[PDB]
């Protein structure tokens, strides 16, 4: 099993 | 000071109960053209995002734009105290120190009033790009929702296979493995879109999340491509929508 | 010999769910114009005062007066075996060693016949003696239950502030704070007497357990002074009536 | 090859709710003339017979006579993602390794399958003679779950007198005791006794309780007795067999 | 913030 | 009371 983020797909937007 | 006011309060009540499971903390972004709420889980995995235009409202007015750190919990705990049939009422001043929460019965011999603090957030918020879908499938929400809950007795992972056919829903375990399959209907309609095959895994622990969203919408929409973050979408008829995206395993 | 007759047991089925919770021996005295329950719960702060009069049932009959202990956990699990609509009797004899209960079912081919035993208690007896109150609210029950329910999600105590203007509850814990505001009416209406305006605080835990007579009566009347004892009062219909009593806090 | 299909899937997720608590493995005897299953609980104290005959199915070929080795419980969370109306196939294949459970449902959009593996039992089989007895009782499958439910608030075992114009239950323990009287009415809801030999035994409640599990099964449930023998306890799947436990009494 | 008990109301 | 099996009222049949 290995579970990916949002972080490879979505740019940090703060 | 700003004022919103919703007639149907079960609405709010619903999305309270469709986030506060999820998340714990988030930002309510305020602005004249309505509400924007989005946050990830603490595993940074899913995400949410809240839309709820001001027109969807029987009362909206803001005068100034405002971000409120919010405990959702405790929010969802005050909405509790909410009937079904209440009149709802937001409403943040000047300060914005707390945020209050009115509640109308009905009955109208009866107003609740609840005033919440607001806490500081540290808000790691993600920017959400517009892409195409490989395949895109719309179907009853209830019915997605079985299918996520029957296959948590059997795997914690499930595989979404998207061919012209239709989708179908797989995961395995100790006792064996399960497939559903749905095809495309003559709403409660099934409809499938595909302009290319996907084969996808995602995590059922986060899907049985996303399906608190149900008593919102009577339909619910998932946007798949390879590589790309499941998106599932409930709208919440005449106001906004309530979107997931989910990032797939291996 | 001792012998009580209820067409409508589902008074005694009530009665009981009422008081189980809260105290686990209490006695009961029995004399010619019915019965009598009094008993503090084991922190001394609450206490509960039942009365059930002669002319409610449809038969009864005493020799000469009595004082059975009863555990009340026990007699609840008996009840508990007792149809919604069955007839109940209740008879005890010379030896006062065991109360023994009768449950006939209106259709006739079905008849339960329990039999428990009786404890020996010390009776530590309290006289709760009628008094005045500044100010007095009657109210529908599950409207009460509700207000106790929802603000337990808020915190510990409740604040009851009355004044001619409406009674309000209030409360504040970690969360925010709530208030909850009934004003009077044109059944289901909300009376306010009022000779003095009154502000105490109670514990919400020993509120949540009054309303659980709820389901005896439709309507519940709570009574207060500065420095007196609040009292919570359902009217059973024709009987009796049960009062909760309750020290206020600071 | 073997395939079966039953038209009103819920029959099966009942007849598993009705199992599984009290037995975790057991084994099925298919042949063409339907399904058997028997099986005793662990503790050896009560027994579980189970019939579906090949009638009742809307759909039924067994080709070759098959033994199939199945968790009860693993079947029964399976069974769990079947809807109530559901169409309900069961097949297995030539070597017998796995087990699939097909649910169609009259929405038509779904075609759910799923596929159990088939553990190899040993088989401890017992022969349940026909008997005829002194006493047999049917009445409502939902009083008699009631009246085991309330006297084990009582005590842990019950006494079952059987008379020639009604039935009593009783049972004893800390907070005194209680007993319940039944008697013969004037179809379903009845509540007949035929008796040609008075009857008074004792049972473990906690088995009882196992048994009324199979209450959603039959509104109808019929009790047997004879001194010395034990309790056989009778649900109907109608038209197509029943469920059938078997106690024994105590001292 | 406190409490008491219901001995010190009632004869 | 004592506890009997169903060893003790139906027979060992394989």
């Amino acid at each position: 099993s290995h579970q990916n983020v949002l972080s490879n797909y979505f740019p940090r937007v703060s | 000071m700003f004022e919103a006011r919703l007639v149907q309060g079960s609405i709010l009540k619903k999305v309270l109960e469709a986030l506060k499971d999820l998340i714990n903390e988030a930002c309510w972004d305020i602005s004249s053209s309505g509400v924007n709420l989005q946050s990830m889980d603490s595993s940074h995995v899913s995400l949410v995002q809240l839309t709820l235009r001001s027109e969807g409202f029987d009362t909206y007015r803001c005068d100034r734009n405002l971000a409120m750190g919010v405990n959702l919990t405790s929010m969802s705990k005050i909405l509790k105290c909410a009937g079904n049939e209440d009149i709802i009422t937001l409403r943040a001043e000047d300060n914005a120190d707390t945020l209050a929460l009115v509640f109308e019965a009905p009955n109208q011999e009866k107003v609740s009033d609840y005033e919440m603090k607001l806490m500081d957030l540290d808000v790691e918020q993600l920017g959400i790009p517009e892409q195409e879908y490989s395949c895109v499938v719309k179907m009853p929400s209830g019915e997605f929702a079985r299918i996520c809950r029957d296959l948590s007795h059997i795997g914690d992972a499930v595989v979404i296979s998207c061919a012209k056919d239709g989708v179908k829903f797989s995961a395995s375990g100790e006792l064996g493995n399960g497939n559903i399959k749905l095809s495309q209907t003559s709403e409660e309609a099934v409809t499938i879109e595909m302009n290319e095959p996907v084969q996808l895994t995602f995590a059922l622990r986060y899907l049985n999340f996303f399906t608190k969203a149900t008593p919102l919408s009577s339909t619910v929409t998932l946007s798949m491509s390879a590589d790309v973050p499941l998106v599932v979408e409930y709208k919440i008829a005449d106001m906004g929508h309530l979107k997931y995206y989910l990032a797939p395993k291996i």
